[PDB]
Formats: C-alpha cells, sequence, structure tokens
RNA sequence: UUCAUCUAGACAGCCGGACGGUGGCCAUGGAAGUCGGAAUCCGCUAAGGAGUGUGUAACAACUCACCGGCCGAAUGAACUA
RNA sequence: GUGAACAGCCUCUAGUUGAUAGAAUAAUGUAGAUAAGGGAAGUCGGCAAAAUAGAUCCGUAACUUCGGGAUAAGGAUUGGCUCUAAGGGUCGCGAUCAACUU
RNA sequence: CUCUUAAGGUAGCCAAAUGCCUCGUCAUCUAAUUAGUGACGCGCAUGAAUGGAUUAACGAGAUUCCCACUGUCCCUAUCUA
RNA sequence: GCAGUCAAGCGUUCAUAGCGACAUUGCUUUUUGAUUCUUCGAUGUCGGCUCUUCCUAUCAUACCGAAGCAGAAUUCGGUAAGCGUUGGAUUGUUCACCCACUAAUAGGGAACGUGAGCUGGGUUUAGACCGUCGUGAGACAGGUUAGUUUUACCCUACUGAUGAAUGUUACCGCAAUAGUAAUUGAACUUAGUACGAGAGGAACAGUUCAUUCGGAUAAUUGGUUUUUGCGGCUGUCUGAUCAGGCAUUGCCGCGAAGCUACCAUCCGCUGGAUUAUGGCUGAACGCCUCUAAGUCAGAAUCCAUGCUAGAACGCGGUGAUUUC
RNA sequence: UGUACAACGGGGUAUUGUAAGCAGUAGAGUAGCCUUGGUUACGAUCUGCUGAGAUUAAGCCUUUGUUGUCUGAUUUGU
C-alpha cells in the first residue's frame, strides 16, 4: 500500500480515505478529507491556508 | 466484465459528448443492461452502454436513436482498492451496438473501467484515469 | 382488481415478527453438526463487538480484474477475551426434543459470573452457589455421579461458558453465560474436557483460525418504534398527501375484512436477533502482542486500536477476532461467533488472506494517523509539548 | 350381444423352410418374386402371393404372408353398458 | 440607527412579560430547513419548492396603436481603509462659515 | 334553368373555447406526442354589431415548447420547533 | 372470452408436426347484455398513485415430451403460480398507441380490491363561452373554462408493547405451532468446437461479475448540523476595547458524534421426498409393455436443514430460598 | 468500602484555523514638526509570540490527581 498526498493540504491520504477529482484537463488531486474537498472547491488558495503545509512551508514555518 | 459503479446518469441526463463525430451531448433514454423495478429509472455508470439521442450537434446526428458508452461520470464511485472518485462532468461518446466508436478521438480523460470495458473507445482515448 | 403493475413485496416474511428480541444475547439456534472422529472443542465463542476498521490487503482470486491487486475492506473488530468454563449440561434426545437431563458446575464460580444470578448484587448476600460449592467436600461423589449421568444419557453435551467482562472497557460487570456445544466425538470424553476445564480459561485460538468462515449471532442495534417506511422501505407517498405520507396507503382490499399480517405496519425496528453466516476472519490476534495491528507489510509496532481509542468502546486488551465486513449489533454488545454450519469450498471461502495494512487512525472523527509517532513526525514541535 | 377360429391343434412365441418355369413379360437410368405398369399364370404343392415388405443404383441377399415342427385349449373381431 | 422608505431588523420613552404547567424526545403529523449524482424522468398539470432579486455601469430583439414592449433578453461591479477631485452661503480676490452627493 | 318558405353563406376564419366521424390528413416539434403550432377544408353544426377577421399593451384567465432552477421524481436520508 | 370432439381439406406426397371447413359438446364470469332480489331515514360514482394477497387460462425463469427438431432460432405440448413481469411520449382516461430496456415486459380477482389512504385531471350542482336545437324559458351520452374531498379518541383486525395467576426468585435451555427467500442475466471459457456443403453455430462442467430482492452494518465516501463546536459577515444594542445580546436556529465556510444511502460496505445454507418425464424388472395378453405387484432417476415443486417468534393456561435443567 | 461509583481536573482523540495582549526599522497614504533625513498622530490590513486559542461527551478513549457518595420504601413461602 502507497499513502498518498492530500493536493490541497499536503496531508497523507491513507487507503481508502478522502476522494480523487479528476480535472476536465485531466489533471488529478487528491482529498484527504471533505475539508480540503471543499476549500479546493471554493478555489481557496492553500498558501493563504494557515494549516496546510503550502503554507508553512511559504511562511517557513517549522524550520 | 466490470464491478458495480455507482449509478450517476439516470434516464433523461445530458451528458457531454466527448468524440469528435459532431455531436455535442447525448441524451440518455436507456440503459443497456438494465433491470427492473417499478418506479425506478434506469441508471447508466462509468462504461455502460446507453441509448441516446444527439440533443445539439450536427442534424444528421440529430432526432435519432444511436448507442452511446459513458466514458466519465462525475457522480462520486468506489474502486475495489478503496478509492471514491468522479470527473469534473458526465460525458459520452457516440457507439454502434458492438462498441465501435462512430467519431475517432476522445476530449478529456477516460474512465479505466469503460477503457478496459470497451477496447475501441481505448483506442481512440487519450488520458486514460 | 389485479395490482396493475408487479413489484415484489416489501420486507421479508421469515423475519417476522418484527418484535424486540427477549433478551439481549442472542440465542444460537444451531450447532454444527457432529464429527465424531475430530478432538473436543468449543462450537462457538463469546465475544463483544468493538468497532470497525479498514484493512488492506492482495486478493487471491484467479480470473478477477484484483486478482493480486490491493483491495481495501471494512473489518469488524471483536474483543475475545478467553471464556471461563464454570458448567456442563447433558442433553437426551426425546420423542418430544432435547432434554436437559442436568448440570454439573464448577466448584469455584467468580463474582463475575455470579452477578449473572442477581438482579440486585450489591445488597445481597451473595449466596449463590454456596450450597452447592459443598458437594465437593471431601471426594465430590455428588459431582462425579452427575457426570457420570452425563456421560450414561446425555447424547449432547454443551459446556457453560461466561465472559470476562472485567477484561473489556465495558462499565457492564456483570458477565455474559451461555451453553456452547461441545463438538468432538466420544461423550464420555466431552464430558471429561468439560470437568477438566472447570474453573479453566478457553482462548479463542483454540476455536477459531485465520481465513475461517464463521457466523455472527446477535441482537441487532435497537432503533425503537418505527413508520413503515423505514421499517420496511415501502414508497414514500406523493407530497400531496393529505394525513402524511410516511404511510401505506392501502392496508387491505375490502376482502377479507381484515387488516393482513403481510401487510407493512409501523411499530419496532431493529433490536432483533440476527444470525448472519460466511463472515471471514481477517485475524486471530492476541492481546498480550503489543504490534497487534502490524502486518508483514507494515511492521509498525502498533495494537489494534485506533487512535484515541475505538469510539464508544475502548481499547483492545485481549485476544481478538476481526471479521471480514460488518456483524449484527453495535459496539458493546455481546455476539456469538460460531463455526459454519456447512463446509463451503467456493474460492471464496478457502481463500487465504494475509493483511498488508490495518487502519488505526481516529474513528473520531477524519483520523489522518496511524500512530501518535506518525502524528509528532508531520506535525513537528507543538507549544504543550512534543 | 353378435360374428368367427379351434384337439381334423385355435391365437402367441421359437425353429426350419417360403419354390421350378422365372432375374416372368413390359419397361424403369438402374428392378433380380416386391420404386415400378397389366395378371395375380401353370406346375410341385404342406406352402409359396409374378409375390409381403425390407435392403441394394441394381444386385447378391434377406424378411413376411404361407406352410410345417413344438406347444397344449382356448383365441380373435365388432359392439352394448 | 440601517435603509429609497410609515419596509424588514435592533434600540430609547411608555407598556407588557398575558396565553395551564412539568418530564421525555417513539411513530405519524403541523410549521421551518438541508441534501451527493441526475434535473420534471414525478404529475392532469412544475402543484410545492428552488432559482432570480437592491443599486451603479454596459447592453437590450420581434412586434407596435410609435405611447410602448423594457427591469426585454444578456453582461459586469459592489466590503473595508487611506486618499484625490468637483459641486455652496455670507461679508469686504481675500476673510469667515457650512451640508451632503457624485 | 328551376323549387322549398325570402335569399342561398359574400369578405373572412377553422378539427378553432364551434368538426360527429376524429387520436381527420399533411408538415413541424419529440426517441416516442389522443398534446402544441402551421397548413388543408362540401365546415355533423364557422361567418359578419345574434358582430367577422386581426390586433400593440394589459391578465392571480386557458394552453405548448425552451433556458434557468430545483427532493416533483430516481430514493430516500437528516435536523429544529 | 377460453377449451373440447369429428375430420372434408391445408401442409410437395401425408387428415391430425403445425393447422383445420361443415357441424357439434362445453367451460368461464376479467366483456356486454338480460333481470330488478338487496340497498333511495344515503354501501361515497372514473382513473391513477400506494400496498397486500389470491387465481392460472404460463410471458419469463426450472425440468421435460413433440416437430415439416442438422446446428442456431422457433413452434406445439406437460408438470409448474416458487419467482419476476419494467422506464417513458400523447390522453383525466380504463383502453389505445408508439419509443426503449428487458429473461419477460402474461392474463385476471379481491364490493369492476383499495377516497375517515391520497389525488381530483375527468365525470357529476350552482358561474361562464361556443355550435346545433328551441318562439322562449331552456336542451345536448357535444366541445370548453372555473369549481370546499369532513370525523376515529370506540370495537374488532393488524403492527408493535406491558402484564395478574403456577410456592418465591434467578439463570441456562427445549421446541409444539406459526412464519420463511432468495432471484435473474451477462462476459470469459467450453469453442469458432459439436452440427452443417455452406451460411452460420450451440450445450454440460469451470471462472468472474452483474440484475431484482432481502437482512444487517457505518471502517471508508457522501448527505444531514442546536456540537449553535470553531471561524467569518451584516444591522443594531451594551460609551470605546474585550466580550457579548437581539435578528423566532440572523446569514456563510468548515464541522465531530449520532442517524443514514445500491449515493456506502458486508452477508444471503444443503439434504430428503416428489411432479412431468425418461427408465428397470415384469405379468395381465406364452410376444410386447415404465405399471398392474415391485422399482431407478428426476422440476425454480414440497418437507426438512438453516433462519425468525417461542405456546403470555407447553416442557426441562439448575442456583438461592427470609433465625428477629 | 472497592482494580466501586460519581463530580471535577489532567492526558489522548477530534473540530476549527492561528485567541486575547503586547510588539514591529511592515502598511496605501494624509496631516503635523524640524536637527528637511528623520520624528509624531491616524490607518483597513500585514508580521511575530501562535497549528495558536477555543470546544471536546452530552451515547469519544483514558485516568497513581481533587472532592464526595455508599443500609431509603414495598413485597414475596412449597
Ligand atoms: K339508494
Ligand atoms: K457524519
Ligand atoms: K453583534
Ligand atoms: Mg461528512
Ligand atoms: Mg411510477
Ligand atoms: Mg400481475
Ligand atoms: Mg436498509
Ligand atoms: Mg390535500
Ligand atoms: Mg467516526
Ligand atoms: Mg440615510
Ligand atoms: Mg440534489
Ligand atoms: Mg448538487
Ligand atoms: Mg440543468
Ligand atoms: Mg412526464
Ligand atoms: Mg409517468
Ligand atoms: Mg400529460
Ligand atoms: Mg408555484
Ligand atoms: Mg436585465
Ligand atoms: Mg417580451
Ligand atoms: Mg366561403
Ligand atoms: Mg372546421
Ligand atoms: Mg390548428
Ligand atoms: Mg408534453
Ligand atoms: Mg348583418
Ligand atoms: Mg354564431
Ligand atoms: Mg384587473
Ligand atoms: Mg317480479
Ligand atoms: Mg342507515
Ligand atoms: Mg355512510
Ligand atoms: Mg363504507
Ligand atoms: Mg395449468
Ligand atoms: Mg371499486
Ligand atoms: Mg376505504
Ligand atoms: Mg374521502
Ligand atoms: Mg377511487
Ligand atoms: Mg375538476
Ligand atoms: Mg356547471
Ligand atoms: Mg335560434
Ligand atoms: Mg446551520
Ligand atoms: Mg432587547
Ligand atoms: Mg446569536
Ligand atoms: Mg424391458
Ligand atoms: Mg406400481
Ligand atoms: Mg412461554
Amino acid at each position: 500500500m502507497k499513502v498518498e498526498i492530500d493536493s490541497f493540504s499536503g496531508a497523507k491520504i491513507y487507503p481508502g480515505r478522502g476522494t480523487l477529482f479528476v480535472r476536465g484537463d485531466s489533471k488529478i488531486f487528491r482529498f484527504q478529507n471533505s475539508k480540503s474537498a471543499s476549500l479546493f472547491k471554493q478555489r481557496k488558495n492553500p498558501r493563504r491556508i494557515a494549516w496546510t503545509v503550502l503554507f508553512r512551508k511559504h511562511h517557513k514555518k517549522g524550520i | 466484465t466490470k464491478f458495480r459503479i455507482s449509478l450517476g446518469l439516470p434516464v433523461g441526463a445530458i451528458m457531454n459528448c466527448a468524440d469528435n463525430s459532431g455531436a455535442r451531448n447525448l441524451y440518455i433514454i436507456a440503459v443497456k443492461g438494465s433491470g427492473s423495478r417499478l418506479n425506478r429509472l434506469p441508471a447508466a455508470s462509468l462504461g455502460d452502454m446507453v441509448m441516446a439521442t444527439v440533443k445539439k450537434g450536427k442534424p444528421e446526428l440529430r432526432k435519432k436513436v444511436m448507442p452511446a458508452i459513458v466514458v466519465r461520470q462525475a457522480k462520486s464511485w468506489r474502486r475495489r482498492d478503496g478509492v471514491f472518485l468522479y470527473f469534473e462532468d458526465n460525458a459520452g461518446v457516440i457507439a454502434n451496438p458492438k462498441g465501435e466508436m462512430k467519431g475517432s478521438a476522445i476530449t478529456g480523460p477516460v474512465g479505466k473501467e469503460c477503457a478496459d470495458l470497451w477496447p475501441r473507445v481505448a483506442s481512440n482515448s487519450g488520458v486514460v484515469v | 382488481s389485479h395490482r396493475k403493475y408487479e413489484a415484489p413485496r416489501h420486507g421479508h416474511l421469515g423475519f417476522l415478527p418484527r418484535k424486540r428480541a427477549a433478551s439481549i444475547r442472542a440465542r444460537v439456534k444451531a450447532f454444527p453438526k457432529d464429527d465424531r472422529s475430530k478432538p473436543v472443542a468449543l462450537t462457538s465463542f463469546l465475544g463483544y463487538k468493538a468497532g470497525m476498521t479498514t484493512i488492506v490487503r492482495d486478493l487471491d482470486r484467479p480470473g478477477s480484474k484484483f486478482h493480486k491487486r490491493e483491495v481495501v475492506e471494512a473489518v469488524t473488530v471483536v474483543d475475545t477475551p478467553p471464556v471461563v468454563v464454570v458448567g456442563v449440561v447433558g442433553y437426551v434426545e426425546t420423542p418430544r426434543g432435547l432434554r436437559s437431563l442436568t448440570t454439573v458446575w464448577a466448584e469455584h464460580l467468580s463474582d463475575e459470573v455470579k452477578r449473572r444470578f442477581y438482579k440486585n448484587w450489591y445488597k445481597s448476600k451473595k449466596k449463590a452457589f454456596t450450597k452447592y460449592s459443598a458437594k465437593y467436600a471431601q471426594d465430590g461423589a455428588g459431582i462425579e455421579r452427575e457426570l457420570a449421568r452425563i456421560k450414561k444419557y446425555a447424547s449432547v453435551v454443551r459446556v457453560l461458558v461466561h465472559t470476562q467482562i472485567r477484561k473489556t472497557p465495558l462499565a457492564q460487570k456483570k458477565a455474559h453465560l451461555a451453553e456452547i456445544q461441545l463438538n468432538g466425538g466420544s461423550i464420555s470424553e466431552k464430558v471429561d474436557w468439560a470437568r477438566e476445564h472447570f474453573e479453566k480459561t478457553v482462548a479463542v485460538d483454540s476455536v477459531f483460525e485465520q481465513n475461517e468462515m464463521i457466523d455472527a449471532i446477535a441482537v441487532t442495534k435497537g432503533h425503537g418504534f418505527e413508520g413503515v417506511t423505514h421499517r420496511w422501505g415501502t414508497k414514500k407517498l406523493p407530497r400531496k398527501t393529505h394525513r402524511g405520507l410516511r404511510k401505506v396507503a392501502c392496508i387491505g382490499a375490502w376482502h377479507p375484512a381484515h387488516v393482513m399480517w403481510s401487510v407493512a405496519r409501523a411499530g419496532q425496528r431493529g433490536y432483533h436477533s440476527r444470525t448472519s453466516i460466511n463472515h471471514k476472519i481477517y485475524r486471530v490476534g492476541k492481546g498480550d502482542d503489543e504490534a497487534n495491528g502490524a502486518t508483514s507489510f507494515d511492521r509498525t509496532k502498533k495494537t489494534i486500536t485506533p487512535m484515541g481509542g475505538f469510539v464508544h468502546y475502548g481499547e483492545i486488551k485481549n485476544d481478538f477476532i476481526m471479521v471480514k465486513g460488518c456483524i449484527p449489533g453495535n459496539r458493546k454488545r455481546i455476539v456469538t461467533l460460531r463455526k459454519s454450519l456447512y463446509t463451503n469450498t467456493s474460492r471464496k471461502a478457502l481463500e487465504e488472506v494475509s493483511l498488508k495494512w490495518i487502519d488505526t487512525a481516529s474513528k473520531f472523527g477524519k483520523g489522518r494517523f496511524q500512530t501518535p509517532a506518525e502524528k509528532h513526525a508531520f506535525m513537528g514541535t507543538l507549544k504543550k509539548d512534543l
């Protein structure tokens, strides 16, 4: 089994968790839960959502 | 030949025509292989063969019943590996009763279940899931 | 006139009446047919439904589209600490059916099972079996006489076992006592097995093994009074319906001039005895085995208990049975796992499953981490600690 | 009930034969007792039909009616209610 | 106060706190809501509901009794904050005073 | 040319809220239409202030289609008082 | 409406594979009549929706017999009602018709089942329009438009729920009786095989799935939100801040738990006796004969296994049974 | 009178999404001041402390902590 990564929040997705969204341009997005899925559908920016690994990397959190 | 997929396209659903046959959408009027139950609408899923009409498209394609194959669903379905997934839209391609495509190319991705079920769709496909 | 459009009836008339079960512990109404060549063994076991989780395994099913591929499957975890043998019942065959000739009890009964014989334990003087235990005074002549009667008679032998609820996280504290049929030959040998195992524990691995098909017997979750729409699945009436729409419109023809038993009516839903068969055992895990939730593919040293504990149950600290799929009854309910009544050879049974990974993320939410160590590794240092 | 067969051997079964002229004539593409057409010819007859049918391109050949042997006393048909 | 507003919503003065209560939270109701995918396939019939909605700017067809149709249709924008510009009175270009609208 | 009792349905309009036959016929709309619309008209039984035809605007009037929209439905589920 | 008998003929030849004239015997009460027995101090008048059950004159599925059965397809027939028998366009409609799926889209009953179950489109009061008729008021089984669908708290029935009495009380059980359930398809393979000149073209066994149904279950996904849990936002009020009230849950995003969805997952048993039918031996009837005695196999049938309830006046085993 | 139960508290789990307060050579600018190269006031917002703060069983899990509770009524005999 392989752990995937949430395309919005960077969270680890274990088998069966969350959803997979295939955009019209054939790009694949993986969401660990409906919260990240809903923020993505709302077009929020992960760099502006403060608990995401993208936000934390951009704001040098944890390093 | 294919596991059960959540039905997302009851009769009357209009999906986009993903092929280049000149049709712009397919209007589901029936689902091949569907069972019977009082009041239950026949409903298609990814990989299903349906009877459809072209609502907008080439006039030589319009006003007639033709077979079609659902290649994108947009209703979440669970694969056997536990993945709940869905496309951005519902889309199908015009085919003959044997599964051979009327058009010669698919626009957009195609579900893997549909690709395994129908080789001609697979042969004309690009990205598969 | 005729129905004008055919449709199957709503519900199964074989599960009638939809009444509350007479006990919270569903009865085993049939045990496996006795094969008197095998060794003496319990035909069933008692456990407590802890909760559900999900596993990943490679499917071994040649010809399938998912042969040798990974599949995600729901599993039910049944906490199964060893049961204590405290008695033995002899059953004689009569033209009126099976009849219990006699029951021989163990000399010492723990307070766990003694509580089963009381409605008000705390204020009782706890006299249960005090005069019986004196039958073991010097040589146990009465005990041996009763066991000899069981051997001379009693074509069927069942042991009395009780759960050890003190080993479960449940607050109940009153054990569940049940008759389990002893299969394996020589009624004499059945009685000998029972006598030797008096006051002794029988573990779940001595009864069940990996890949085995077993049946779950339990009282379903209760839902109280229910209307026909959800009790029987009848069609909702149109929005325009005066006097309500969660009903059956015609509850009968003019004749017979009686509502018929086969018509859906509102009433009790749930809390019914169910016996669901052919649940494959995926794990026979052991409580003493830390890394209970580990596999040969994972190796993460973790128990079966999810992060935060099984919701509304607690932690699994005992031996446990993980069966594929779901079983009747809710969490914390006593369930009986019995061996299959028939020899299933269908390539669905006989499949040797090997778990690759067991989910231990919290079921109290969208759990993202399998272990506290993994949560620490992902999140780094926090303010309180870590 | 009526009509018949019947110890001067009834029906059934089994066994043996079932001819000469003659594979008759006519012909049928090919007919040989018999796809076949007229006469069902004479003799030897217990019997044998130009054959009763089958088989074969035809054949070769069988087979039955028929006659005998055995068997031993009943049997067949059409009707009535 | 918001706001175009005697709208809706909140408040001051004044008035009232009166409708039999307590406890539970089954079914079925009445009233109020939500819903994946589909989108009228339901039904006599889109009944009911939903969708739309203020204002500013753009744009607006057939037809017409030339008045309308018209808010046709169809687009965009709107918060907060910090600024900029324009729009006045009175007195003798200066002085002083003053309110909102864009 | 006549005759019934004077005239003999003109301009228009129509299976029309008026057409029995009738779900008329043709076209169109639909996958499919006893629906709608446009035509046709020996029109059971249309027709001229018993007003005919048409009409912009208006309509809590009747009707068809389309876009949007949706628990009307597929197929039900859940929450509040 | 359905089913027989006869058999002139059709069926290349052949009455009866499949049909069948002239006749003739019936059955049914899902047609419409006929009648006027019940109801006029009132049995709610179409259709649909919903739901249960029953019938079989069987459309499908099971197993079979026959064929003008080579295969495939089909047709005729038997046991069979166990099981299913649909989604739509038009119409109030029953009916009809067409589109389409399907294994199949069989026919019927139950006060032409079912209005204190709904609905009210039609019909079927009163408003109104038209056409024809009528001098007129008015008429029309002609068209059109609008038109209040009341009551259960009683009894029984049904669904669930308690419960006196058996010395008391407790636990573990038995099982009379009653109910009962699974269903159908596809693909692969068998096999381009058998069969056939060819065109075409099976089936048994095996495998993987699916349909319809049912019973659970909530790990996951989705729905639901008074967790009014966290955050955001408007308007106002508390002098400002902080923090809050109100806006009948103020609105928005997320939202755990619980509930829950073929919108989610899991599970849905195997023995015997039979029917039709095909047979064995075998007389009747020296032969023959599945039948008469005896007997083998055999259907989605039936009875069990299994599953549900547990007789509240069926039963068993077992624990303890009150110092005053 | 206990691996007892409860109420709190602690920890885990989970939800949201970074609390209040303080600070900043952050901030479109505007207005002042003078040592005209910086200062003061206002300023949506931004940044740091701060994945912080809040909530978390009401039908989540757990508990070497704190505090408390533990003999009321009725009835039953072969
Ligand atoms: K009457
Ligand atoms: K949920
Ligand atoms: K406020
Ligand atoms: Mg959710
Ligand atoms: Mg329907
Ligand atoms: Mg029927
Ligand atoms: Mg259910
Ligand atoms: Mg109503
Ligand atoms: Mg959970
Ligand atoms: Mg104002
Ligand atoms: Mg929806
Ligand atoms: Mg949606
Ligand atoms: Mg749409
Ligand atoms: Mg419709
Ligand atoms: Mg309909
Ligand atoms: Mg209609
Ligand atoms: Mg409306
Ligand atoms: Mg506009
Ligand atoms: Mg207009
Ligand atoms: Mg004219
Ligand atoms: Mg006309
Ligand atoms: Mg017209
Ligand atoms: Mg229509
Ligand atoms: Mg005139
Ligand atoms: Mg007129
Ligand atoms: Mg008016
Ligand atoms: Mg009379
Ligand atoms: Mg009366
Ligand atoms: Mg009455
Ligand atoms: Mg009545
Ligand atoms: Mg029959
Ligand atoms: Mg009726
Ligand atoms: Mg009634
Ligand atoms: Mg009524
Ligand atoms: Mg009615
Ligand atoms: Mg009406
Ligand atoms: Mg009227
Ligand atoms: Mg007149
Ligand atoms: Mg809310
Ligand atoms: Mg107030
Ligand atoms: Mg509030
Ligand atoms: Mg024989
Ligand atoms: Mg016999
Ligand atoms: Mg009883």
